[PDB]
């Protein structure tokens, strides 16, 4: 997850209050780690 | 054991203050400015300043308006001429009985009854009156006048 | 849980489906079905409300193909335990 | 007669034929009573003889009833005949609320017409103020009206019936949003018919019902005292209301004789019905995403609502957060200040989703944390925000478009409030509604829908007695405004519920309004400016003293010198400072055994005049000090020494330790200086355990001193003063950076709290620790005194940045035990700070390696900068202790342990070591 991490810290640094106010529940997922969430296999 | 050096500086290495540690308050250092003045003088200055503020504000600057008592003290924060009290055993509260005997005015007998301690040559021991005037059953007490005298009677050998 | 309405008149009025078996007692009795059963379309819409509420996030972009089959029958004032997975 | 059930009975003297009839009614009554429950802990089993009497009279209420009434009143209601509530709560305190309310109900069923002026201590001495609660005060509000209807049937059944007809007639007027109706009588009498709490809480329903609760409480307060509304209202100085209750306030101001009171109630109910219906129609609440409420719930939050209450934050901080959320939301789902219940209590209106995003932001910014070890200036802010039980965003732009519709609908029904007798404080602007060009209803509707509520400004009262008639009760408006007016002399009475009075007796209750004895009927909240005013007094000799709760006990000025291990261990400083006539506590820190402490005490006693008294200061951190000092203090007290006070330093003792210190050793008062909010709570608990023993606090903010339990000097004693003064024996003195009359008089007179917008908060005394160092009596060295004087000071706001640099020549250094000490930034103190920042903070393995690598440098620094030099040094050259001949070791010991100029050793033990 080279891009997932930097997208995470981008939304943290820039879109944290935006996500809070708009009630946007961003779910950053990477095929390497979060494959269960990708395939909906909890 | 770093605190005594500031008191005894004649012993530390070369009597240099910068080597010694002195405890002090940053907010009080502005007010602390004068060298070698009496502690009584400092506290007198503070008390007299407070008295000046109070006399100017709440008394129009007149000292005659200050309430006067014979003695100032002995009052716990959590608190006619011819009278006769017939003490019983039902429930005479010690505090209430002593207050009634002491009276309202801040006079010699008020002090001498309500005070809980007695001084014996600079020695604070228990007040003998809180023992003598303690509720018994027949310690009838009588004050002749507001500032004249007091007497306590008992039915000794069946005679008051 | 979804609860069928006390009466089928409001749904009949709004939807235009004036089938008497839902509102009139006499027609249901004649039809031999058990009482003024609620509209199957009311049931579908009421449970698709549950889908739009829980499966989505009140988001209208998620409203898409919704198949439904009225396998059984529902009476008025009936409490129905919906289940979706 | 033998009316009894279990081990309780009541005797009634009945006439003969009346006795036969009473026997008939008695066997009929026991035919209905339940069996004893072996404790009367059941439901219908009476738990008192008069509870049984009430059950009996209530049974008859379905010639003998008058006899039972009169006998009950004579036996139990001693002059409190109209005050059955007082009896009910007397049972609650001495002899639960269900049976108390049941006896109240039975009595009120039994009474004839109650048109008799009750002597409620002149109805609380003729300033009487009537506040009405609003929406969101409580979640299960409807049970309040349930109990009200069930138990006060004879008084407000007519009103409830009138409201039911009024609302069922109001629905045809425009329209019914009411999926389950609004027939309140059917809901009340049939519990099954009532819908769920969500539908009850829906605003078009709930607003009429909250009006019902308020009007019912007002009607009860009238009928019980036998006061017509036209004259009860006259008894009130003024009246107002919260977000919703203001309409009831203006209506009560418009009250009149009972026939006109019913019309007034019609007006208020119709207005609230229109407000609720129009507001819901304009902004109907929608489904709420379950994932969103689940996220809210699993972070210690309630169900989202259109109003979000935030506490422990200022309007400015809360406003900045709303501006962030609004900037990132569109205008139509914005958040706006709905109402300002106080300085640290706010509620914000808007969509539930917008307020959920708001709460996400607030949770991100807030902290859970045990910050006691963190400086106050850099401490994260705490807050407890939650959504109120409401289903409408009142006081927001969302309902602004409902306004014009509400007024247009009002104009059709002739609704108009013009003849207001008492003032009605404007809920937003604060002024009286009487002096308004626009219609009163127009202004009030615009208030409830659009404008915010500055609650404190609205209730800027000048009065002594306030009573809340709204919903919530303990959770209602009265308790909320009591916090805002704790110390201003305002007594809040919750005239909407009967319950056991507060364990601290802070706000009144229905029992308190209805009491008749003028000891519990007349209750005034503490007015700190008046009851703790710094007074003056004069002695027979003419000396002027400052009479306070602290000076009164000591008999001398309320200006003490606190205990000091370096500064207040000398015999002379204590003796002469005492002879000046000011209390000083000799510190034990310079004394390491009872023999030294006894010698110092004996020297001071010999050097002070007769009739005098000193104190002692003991540190609680070291158990050795306590175990050798407490027995010594007890011994000296049993001898009769002038020891007057024991000041326990950093660390308030346990309850058992305070108990034995208060009883075993006979001190006049116990100095119990805390250093935190929790420590103040421990001191308060100790004072409660000993309500009669004086306990001087000596609370220090940690801004100045030596060992400072770093806090702010203002905030802890701002939020604990109220809880401190609910204790007859706690004496409040505080130091921490006082050195002059200019900076101590505001604290003495209580004006220091005006800047914080709290009531005046007078202090009994003040302690001066750092100002008395330069005093001639102190034996601190003259060079040390010069350094103390030449080091400048620091205003209060800038004290707390002393951890980083020498603020005014003083810095904070870590102790051997880790406690911070304020020390003047000498070269030695700066070396201490460097070491406890760079070396002592490292782990053990890193400590030793760093110790060597920087030992090469520390040996020099100790030689040139610190009290303790490197012992290994010889004539200048750095050497280790191993690089040392016996001759030069002995020479160094002479040089460093024996004073040449004074021709003596520093200490006999050092001489023995040599
Ligand atoms: C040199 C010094 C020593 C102190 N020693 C003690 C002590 O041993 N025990 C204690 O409880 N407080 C001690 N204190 C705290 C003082 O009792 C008092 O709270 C403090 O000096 C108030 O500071 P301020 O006058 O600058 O506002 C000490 C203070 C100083 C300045």
């Amino acid at each position: 997850p080279t891009l997932a991490g930097m997208a995470n810290r981008t939304i943290k640094a820039k879109y944290e209050s935006y996500d809070a106010a708009l009630s946007l529940q961003r779910q950053v997922l990477c095929y390497s780690k979060d494959a269960k969430e990708i395939y909906y296999k909890p | 054991d770093s605190l005594w050096q500031s008191e005894d500086l004649e012993s530390v290495v070369d009597e240099d203050v910068q080597r010694t540690c002195i405890l002090h308050g940053p907010v009080a250092s502005q007010y602390t400015s004068k060298v070698d003045e009496p502690i009584g003088d400092i506290l007198n200055s503070i008390h007299e300043g407070h008295i000046a503020r109070l006399i100017k504000e709440e008394y129009a600057g007149d000292e005659s308006k200050i309430p006067v008592v014979e003695y100032f003290g002995g009052k716990k924060p959590a608190s006619g001429n011819q009278v006769v009290y017939e003490i019983d055993s039902e429930l005479p509260n010690k505090q209430e009985w002593l207050d009634l005997l002491a009276g309202t005015e801040l006079n010699w007998l008020q002090a001498f009854i309500s005070t809980d301690r007695i001084v014996q040559g600079s020695k604070h021991v228990s007040n003998p009156l809180h023992d003598i005037l303690t509720p018994a059953k027949h310690s009838k007490v009588t004050i002749d006048k507001k500032t004249k005298k007091l007497t306590a009677f008992e039915n000794i050998k069946g005679d008051l | 849980t979804s609860k069928a309405p006390g009466t089928n008149e409001p749904y009949a009025i709004v939807s235009g489906d004036y089938n008497p078996i839902h509102v009139s007692r006499v027609f249901a009795a004649y039809a031999k079905l058990p009482g003024t059963i609620t509209h199957g379309m009311y049931s579908s819409a009421s449970i698709r409300a549950l889908v739009e509420e829980w499966a989505a996030n009140n988001v209208a972009a998620r409203v898409r193909a919704f198949k439904c089959d009225f396998v059984g029958m529902v009476l008025p004032n009936d409490t129905l335990q919906t289940t979706m997975e | 007669f033998q009316l009894t059930h279990g081990s309780i009975e009541h005797t009634l003297l009945v006439p003969n034929d009346l006795f036969f009839n009473y026997s008939q009614l008695k066997d009929e009554f026991i035919k209905t009573l339940p069996e004893p429950t072996e404790g009367f802990a059941g439901d219908d089993e009476p738990s008192s003889p008069a509870e049984l009497y009430g059950k009996f009279i209530g049974f008859i209420s379905n010639q003998i009833v008058e006899l039972s009434l009169k006998d009950f009143e004579s036996r139990f209601l001693d002059n409190n005949n109209d005050n059955i509530h007082s009896f009910a709560v007397k049972l609650l305190d001495d002899e639960i609320a269900k049976v108390k309310e049941n006896i109240v109900k039975n009595y009120y069923k039994a009474v004839k017409s109650i048109n008799k002026v009750e002597s409620n201590l002149l109805y609380h001495c003729k300033k009487l103020v009537a506040i009405f609660g609003g929406q969101g005060n409580t979640d299960d509000y409807f049970e309040e009206l349930r109990e009200l209807y069930t138990l006060y049937q004879g008084l407000i059944e007519d009103l409830l019936v009138s409201i039911a007809e009024k609302l069922n007639q109001l629905h045809p007027s425009f329209d019914k949003i009411y999926t389950q109706g609004l027939n309140i009588l059917s809901w009340l009498k049939h519990p099954e018919t009532t819908p769920d709490q969500d539908y009850l809480l829906s605003v078009p329903v709930s607003c009429p019902v909250i009006c019902v609760i308020q009007l019912c409480h007002y009607t009860i307060t009238c009928k019980v005292l036998g006061l017509t509304p036209g004259e009860f209202r006259n008894s009130l100085k003024w009246s107002t209301g919260h977000s919703q209750g203001l309409v009831t306030a203006v209506t009560i101001a418009a009250s009149d004789s009972w026939d006109s009171f019913l019309k007034n109630s019609l007006t208020a109910v119709s207005l609230l019905l229109f407000i609720g219906s129009r507001c819901l129609s304009t902004y109907p609440r929608t489904s709420l995403p379950p994932t969103m409420l689940q996220d809210s719930l699993d972070n210690g939050e309630g169900r989202p609502s259109p109003m979000l209450s935030v506490r422990d934050l200022s309007i400015k901080q809360v406003e900045k957060f709303i501006e962030q959320t609004n900037s990132h939301l569109p205008r139509e789902k914005h958040i706006a200040i709905s109402l300002i219940n106080g300085a640290r209590n706010l509620v914000l209106s808007g969509p539930p989703e917008s307020l959920y995003g708001f709460n996400l932001n607030l949770r991100n910014q807030k902290a859970p944390l045990d910050q006691s070890r963190v400086p106050f200036s850099e401490r994260k802010l705490k807050c407890s925000n939650r959504f109120l039980p409401i289903f409408a965003p009142f006081h927001s732009h969302l309902l602004a478009d409902a306004t014009e519709l509400i007024l247009d609908d009002v104009k059709e029904h002739g609704l108009s409030f013009e003849g207001l007798k008492i003032p009605v404080y404007d809920t937003f602007d604060g002024s009286d509604f009487q002096a308004l060009k626009e219609p009163i209803i127009d202004r009030v509707v615009k208030l409830i829908t659009e404008l915010p509520v500055h609650w404190e400004e609205a209730t800027n009262h000048k009065a002594t007695h306030i009573l809340d008639f709204g919903p919530g009760g303990v959770s209602g408006l009265g308790v909320l405004t009591h916090r805002n007016k704790e110390g201003t002399g305002a007594r809040i009475i919750l005239a909407g519920t009967l319950d056991s009075n507060p364990i601290d007796d802070e706000y009144g209750f229905k029992h308190e309004i209805f009491q008749t004895s003028a000891d519990k009927a007349i209750k005034w909240a503490p007015d700190w400016l008046k009851e703790l005013r710094p007074t003056l007094v004069k002695n027979s000799e003419g000396k002027i003293y400052v009479k306070t709760k602290f000076s009164q006990l000591l008999g001398r000025a309320p200006l003490m010198v606190a205990g000091m291990t370096p500064t207040t261990v000398n015999t002379d400083i204590v003796s002469a400072s005492l002879n000046a006539g000011y209390h000083i506590e000799l510190a034990g820190g310079g004394y390491f055994s009872p023999v030294m402490m006894t010698r110092a005490i004996d020297d001071i006693v010999s050097r002070i005049k007769p009739g005098y008294g000193l104190g002692i200061n003991l540190i609680y951190v070291n158990p050795f000090m306590l175990q050798w000092g407490i027995p010594l203090i007890k011994d000296l007290r049993e001898k009769g020494y002038p020891i007057q006070s024991l000041t326990i330093g950093a660390g308030v003792p346990s309850i058992e330790v305070a108990t034995e210190y208060i009883e075993d050793l006979g001190l006049t008062h116990l100095g119990l200086k805390p250093g935190s909010v929790d420590a103040i709570s421990q001191v308060i608990a100790i004072a409660k355990a000993h309500p009669t023993f004086p306990i001087v606090l000596q609370w220090t903010g940690g801004r100045g001193g030596g060992h400072h339990s770093f806090e702010d000097f203002h905030q802890p004693i701002i939020q604990m003063y109220s809880k401190i003064r609910r204790c007859s024996n706690i004496v409040l003195v505080a130091g921490s950076g006082f050195g002059s009359d200019e900076d101590t008089y505001p604290y003495l007179s209580g004006y220091w709290s005006e800047k914080f917008n709290y009531p005046p908060m007078p202090f009994d005394g003040v302690l001066f620790g750092s100002r008395v160092m330069t005093s001639k009596e102190s034996h601190t060295s003259l060079a040390a005194k010069k350094l103390i004087v030449e080091c400048k000071g620091v205003p209060d706001q800038q004290w707390e940045q002393t951890y980083k640099k020498p603020t005014g020549g003083i810095i904070t250094v870590r102790s051997e035990m880790g406690e911070p000490i304020h020390k003047i930034a000498t070269r030695g103190v700066m070396f201490w700070k460097e070491l406890d920042d760079t070396i002592f903070n490292l782990p053990k393995n890193k400590l030793l390696d760093a110790l060597n690598k920087k030992r090469d440098h520390i040996i020099k620094k100790l030689n040139n900068d610190f009290q303790k030099p490197w012992f290994g040094k010889n004539a200048n050259g750095v050497c280790d202790l191993q690089e040392m001949t016996y001759k030069e070791v002995a020479n160094r010991l002479v040089e460093l342990m024996y004073v040449k100029k004074s021709h003596r050793w520093i200490d006999v033990s050092l001489r023995n070591m040599y």
